[PDB]
Protein backbone atom coordinates (compact mmCIF):
# COMPACT_ATOMS: atom_id res chain seq x y z
CA UNK A 1 0.00 0.00 0.00
CA UNK A 2 1.55 3.24 -1.06
CA UNK A 3 -1.63 6.11 -0.24
CA UNK A 4 -5.20 5.66 0.13
CA UNK A 5 -8.07 8.14 0.16
CA UNK A 6 -11.53 7.51 1.67
CA UNK A 7 -14.71 7.80 -0.07
CA UNK A 8 -17.02 9.44 1.99
CA UNK A 9 -17.17 13.00 0.61
CA UNK A 10 -19.25 14.56 -2.51
CA UNK A 11 -15.52 14.80 -4.66
CA UNK A 12 -13.95 11.59 -2.98
CA UNK A 13 -16.77 9.25 -4.06
CA UNK A 14 -16.72 10.48 -7.66
CA UNK A 15 -13.04 9.01 -7.71
CA UNK A 16 -13.75 6.39 -5.98
CA UNK A 17 -16.47 5.56 -9.04
CA UNK A 18 -14.32 6.57 -11.33
CA UNK A 19 -11.35 4.09 -10.09
CA UNK A 20 -8.65 7.15 -10.12
CA UNK A 21 -7.49 9.35 -8.09
CA UNK A 22 -6.97 12.18 -10.52
CA UNK A 23 -10.42 13.31 -12.28
CA UNK A 24 -10.05 15.06 -15.57
CA UNK A 25 -12.17 18.53 -15.92
CA UNK A 26 -15.61 17.86 -17.10
CA UNK A 27 -19.46 16.99 -16.41
CA UNK A 28 -20.75 13.47 -14.47
CA UNK A 29 -23.31 11.90 -13.53
CA UNK A 30 -24.29 10.69 -10.46
CA UNK A 31 -27.96 9.40 -8.88
CA UNK A 32 -28.43 10.38 -5.03
CA UNK A 33 -28.82 7.59 -2.53
CA UNK A 34 -32.43 5.70 -2.49
CA UNK A 35 -34.57 5.93 1.11
CA UNK A 36 -34.96 3.10 2.90
CA UNK A 37 -38.63 3.46 4.57
CA UNK A 38 -40.43 3.22 1.76
CA UNK A 39 -44.33 2.54 1.98
CA UNK A 40 -45.96 0.38 0.13
CA UNK A 41 -48.81 1.18 -2.31
CA UNK A 42 -51.30 -1.46 -3.68
CA UNK A 43 -53.70 -0.90 -6.42
CA UNK A 44 -55.72 -3.99 -7.97
CA UNK A 45 -59.18 -4.23 -10.01
CA UNK A 46 -62.05 -5.36 -8.01
CA UNK A 47 -63.19 -9.02 -9.36
CA UNK A 48 -65.01 -12.57 -8.46
CA UNK A 49 -63.10 -13.44 -5.85
CA UNK B 1 -36.84 28.59 -41.56
CA UNK B 2 -38.36 26.85 -44.37
CA UNK B 3 -35.22 23.78 -44.07
CA UNK B 4 -36.24 23.81 -40.26
CA UNK B 5 -40.53 23.11 -41.00
CA UNK B 6 -41.04 22.02 -44.52
CA UNK B 7 -38.98 18.81 -43.40
CA UNK B 8 -40.35 16.50 -40.94
CA UNK B 9 -40.48 18.16 -37.62
CA UNK B 10 -37.82 15.99 -35.30
CA UNK B 11 -40.39 15.58 -32.75
CA UNK B 12 -39.75 11.78 -32.49
CA UNK B 13 -36.10 12.19 -32.70
CA UNK B 14 -32.87 13.68 -30.52
CA UNK B 15 -34.46 17.14 -28.88
CA UNK B 16 -33.31 17.56 -25.76
CA UNK B 17 -35.99 17.81 -22.19
CA UNK B 18 -36.99 20.26 -20.15
CA UNK B 19 -35.35 18.16 -16.76
CA UNK B 20 -36.97 20.28 -14.34
CA UNK B 21 -40.46 19.57 -15.83
CA UNK B 22 -39.57 15.65 -15.84
CA UNK B 23 -39.64 15.08 -12.37
CA UNK B 24 -42.65 17.28 -11.66
CA UNK B 25 -45.31 15.26 -12.27
CA UNK B 26 -47.70 17.64 -13.08
CA UNK B 27 -48.19 15.74 -16.35
CA UNK B 28 -47.74 12.26 -17.77
CA UNK B 29 -43.76 12.19 -19.06
CA UNK B 30 -43.67 12.52 -23.23
CA UNK B 31 -40.90 11.03 -25.24
CA UNK B 32 -37.81 13.02 -24.44
CA UNK B 33 -38.86 12.76 -20.40
CA UNK B 34 -39.66 9.23 -20.60
CA UNK B 35 -35.91 8.21 -21.73
CA UNK B 36 -34.43 10.35 -19.41
CA UNK B 37 -35.65 8.13 -16.79
CA UNK B 38 -33.61 5.74 -18.14
CA UNK B 39 -30.52 7.69 -18.08
CA UNK B 40 -30.64 8.91 -21.64
CA UNK B 41 -29.67 12.65 -21.44
CA UNK B 42 -29.78 14.35 -25.14
CA UNK B 43 -27.85 17.37 -24.49
CA UNK B 44 -28.44 20.70 -25.46
CA UNK B 45 -27.62 21.34 -29.62
CA UNK B 46 -24.10 23.01 -30.21
CA UNK B 47 -25.24 25.00 -32.92
CA UNK B 48 -27.42 27.21 -30.83
CA UNK B 49 -29.57 29.43 -33.31
CA UNK C 1 -42.76 3.75 -2.22
CA UNK C 2 -42.59 0.64 -3.17
CA UNK C 3 -45.79 0.00 -5.63
CA UNK C 4 -47.46 -2.61 -7.22
CA UNK C 5 -50.41 -1.02 -9.45
CA UNK C 6 -51.95 -3.10 -11.61
CA UNK C 7 -49.93 -5.96 -11.77
CA UNK C 8 -47.01 -4.00 -12.73
CA UNK C 9 -44.36 -3.55 -9.56
CA UNK C 10 -41.77 -0.98 -9.25
CA UNK C 11 -40.66 2.21 -7.08
CA UNK C 12 -41.41 5.54 -7.83
CA UNK C 13 -43.13 8.70 -6.26
CA UNK C 14 -46.79 9.00 -7.06
CA UNK C 15 -48.49 12.83 -7.68
CA UNK C 16 -51.48 13.99 -9.44
CA UNK C 17 -52.08 15.19 -13.57
CA UNK C 18 -53.73 17.11 -15.13
CA UNK C 19 -54.38 14.73 -17.43
CA UNK C 20 -57.88 13.65 -18.92
CA UNK C 21 -56.82 10.82 -20.83
CA UNK C 22 -60.24 8.95 -21.91
CA UNK C 23 -58.52 5.29 -23.00
CA UNK C 24 -57.35 2.32 -20.62
CA UNK C 25 -56.12 2.00 -17.39
CA UNK C 26 -52.19 2.11 -17.65
CA UNK C 27 -49.80 4.01 -19.88
CA UNK C 28 -46.56 2.80 -20.17
CA UNK C 29 -43.31 3.91 -22.11
CA UNK C 30 -41.13 2.56 -25.18
CA UNK C 31 -38.82 0.71 -22.30
CA UNK C 32 -42.17 -0.79 -20.25
CA UNK C 33 -41.82 1.55 -17.50
CA UNK C 34 -45.35 2.69 -15.96
CA UNK C 35 -45.58 6.22 -16.55
CA UNK C 36 -49.23 6.83 -15.05
CA UNK C 37 -52.46 5.04 -14.20
CA UNK C 38 -55.96 5.99 -14.13
CA UNK C 39 -58.16 5.22 -11.29
CA UNK C 40 -61.50 3.62 -12.32
CA UNK C 41 -63.93 4.88 -9.08
CA UNK C 42 -63.38 8.78 -9.75
CA UNK C 43 -61.38 9.13 -13.10
CA UNK C 44 -58.37 10.49 -11.44
CA UNK C 45 -54.60 9.75 -13.04
CA UNK C 46 -52.02 9.86 -11.58
CA UNK C 47 -48.22 10.36 -12.62
CA UNK C 48 -44.95 7.54 -11.50
CA UNK C 49 -41.81 9.34 -11.50
CA UNK C 50 -38.15 7.78 -10.29
CA UNK D 1 -24.18 22.21 -51.59
CA UNK D 2 -25.13 20.58 -48.13
CA UNK D 3 -22.68 19.93 -45.59
CA UNK D 4 -23.38 18.33 -42.04
CA UNK D 5 -20.92 20.14 -38.85
CA UNK D 6 -22.45 18.90 -35.83
CA UNK D 7 -24.24 15.80 -34.46
CA UNK D 8 -26.73 16.03 -31.63
CA UNK D 9 -24.49 14.55 -28.45
CA UNK D 10 -26.02 12.06 -26.18
CA UNK D 11 -24.69 10.88 -22.92
CA UNK D 12 -25.89 7.48 -21.50
CA UNK D 13 -26.19 7.18 -16.98
CA UNK D 14 -24.70 3.27 -17.28
CA UNK D 15 -26.00 2.60 -13.20
CA UNK D 16 -29.70 3.85 -14.19
CA UNK D 17 -29.81 2.53 -17.93
CA UNK D 18 -28.99 -1.23 -16.79
CA UNK D 19 -30.36 -1.23 -12.90
CA UNK D 20 -33.35 1.10 -13.38
CA UNK D 21 -32.25 2.55 -10.16
CA UNK D 22 -32.83 -0.99 -8.20
CA UNK D 23 -30.67 -0.39 -4.64
CA UNK D 24 -29.96 -4.53 -5.37
CA UNK D 25 -28.68 -4.10 -8.68
CA UNK D 26 -26.29 -1.15 -8.44
CA UNK D 27 -23.79 -3.51 -5.92
CA UNK D 28 -23.87 -6.21 -8.52
CA UNK D 29 -23.29 -3.72 -10.99
CA UNK D 30 -19.58 -2.97 -9.11
CA UNK D 31 -18.30 -6.10 -9.98
CA UNK D 32 -17.94 -5.34 -13.59
CA UNK D 33 -15.41 -2.39 -12.83
CA UNK D 34 -14.05 -1.53 -16.45
CA UNK D 35 -18.09 -1.60 -17.87
CA UNK D 36 -19.47 1.45 -16.82
CA UNK D 37 -16.34 3.33 -16.91
CA UNK D 38 -15.73 3.01 -20.25
CA UNK D 39 -18.74 3.65 -21.89
CA UNK D 40 -19.09 6.83 -20.06
CA UNK D 41 -16.01 8.20 -21.10
CA UNK D 42 -16.40 7.11 -24.38
CA UNK D 43 -19.61 9.23 -24.48
CA UNK D 44 -18.64 12.14 -22.52
CA UNK D 45 -14.85 12.89 -24.23
CA UNK D 46 -16.61 12.59 -27.98
CA UNK D 47 -19.24 14.96 -26.40
CA UNK D 48 -16.85 17.58 -25.17
CA UNK D 49 -14.36 17.44 -28.11
C1 LIG E 1 -51.89 21.25 -16.87
O1 LIG E 1 -51.05 21.93 -15.95
C2 LIG E 1 -49.88 22.45 -16.55
C3 LIG E 1 -49.05 23.10 -15.46
O2 LIG E 1 -49.90 23.97 -14.72
C4 LIG E 1 -50.26 23.45 -17.63
O3 LIG E 1 -49.08 23.96 -18.25
C5 LIG E 1 -51.13 22.77 -18.66
O4 LIG E 1 -51.53 23.70 -19.66
C6 LIG E 1 -52.35 22.20 -17.95
N1 LIG E 1 -53.21 21.51 -18.88
C7 LIG E 1 -54.48 21.28 -18.58
C8 LIG E 1 -55.14 20.19 -19.37
O5 LIG E 1 -55.07 21.90 -17.72
C1 LIG F 1 -62.23 12.60 -7.20
O1 LIG F 1 -62.36 13.52 -8.26
C2 LIG F 1 -62.65 14.86 -7.91
C3 LIG F 1 -62.78 15.63 -9.21
O2 LIG F 1 -62.97 17.00 -8.95
C4 LIG F 1 -61.53 15.38 -6.99
O3 LIG F 1 -61.86 16.64 -6.47
C5 LIG F 1 -61.37 14.44 -5.80
O4 LIG F 1 -60.35 14.91 -4.97
C6 LIG F 1 -61.09 13.03 -6.26
N1 LIG F 1 -60.95 12.18 -5.11
C7 LIG F 1 -60.41 10.94 -5.07
C8 LIG F 1 -60.41 10.31 -3.70
O5 LIG F 1 -59.95 10.36 -6.03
Amino acid sequence: IANIIYCNSVINRLRCDQLSFDVPDGFYSTSPIQPVELPVSIVSLPVYH
Amino acid sequence: DILFSKLVTSGLGTVDADYKKCTKGLSIADLACAQYYNGIMVLPGVADA
Amino acid sequence: TKYNIYDVSGVGVIRISNDTFLNGITYTSTSGNLLGFKDVTNGTIYSITP
Amino acid sequence: EYLQITSTPIVVDCSTYVCNGNVRCVELLKQYTSACKTIEDALRNSAML
